[PDB]
């Protein structure tokens, strides 16, 4: 269940 | 900018150090597990840390928590195979500023160094 880097960039922004 | 590279894999530490220096940063030191990472962070006081998750002795999450205690303004980029949503959330909650999943492309390391 590993996310993509775009998935992560997205998730990081969400988290800020 | 002085970087501490944390990862238990000799090859990864080798390739990260190569990317960081060629991007104009200074490699301050390396650590091979979470306890050493906290130990080196205290000793070296780097500007930036790159952090693996899966390591013997003490994982990246706990090392993040340990470095944040030593220094609330520590700047830590995770670089790990453990790219699940719950791990990204946990690493960001613990105080990391960025997260790069392995395998990664080298430009993403560069932008992460810049960002911090
Ligand atoms: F060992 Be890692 F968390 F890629
Ligand atoms: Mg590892």
């Amino acid at each position: 269940d590993v996310l993509s880097q775009e998935e992560i960039n997205q998730l990081i922004e969400a988290l800020m | 900018k002085r970087v501490l590279i944390v990862d238990d894999a000799a090859f990864m530490r080798m390739m990260l150090k190569d990317i960081i220096t060629k991007a104009g940063y200074e490699v301050a030191g390396e650590a091979t597990n979470g306890r050493e990472a906290v130990e080196k962070y205290k000793e070296l006081k780097p500007d930036i840390v790159t952090m693996d998750i899966t390591m013997p002795e003490m994982n990246g999450i706990d090392a993040i928590k340990e470095i944040m205690k030593i220094d609330p303004n520590a700047k830590i980029i995770v670089c790990s195979a453990m790219g699940q949503q719950a791990m990204v959330i946990e690493a960001i909650k613990a105080g990391a500023k960025d997260f790069i999943v392995k395998p990664f492309q080298p430009s993403r390391v560069v932008e992460a160094l810049n960002k911090v």
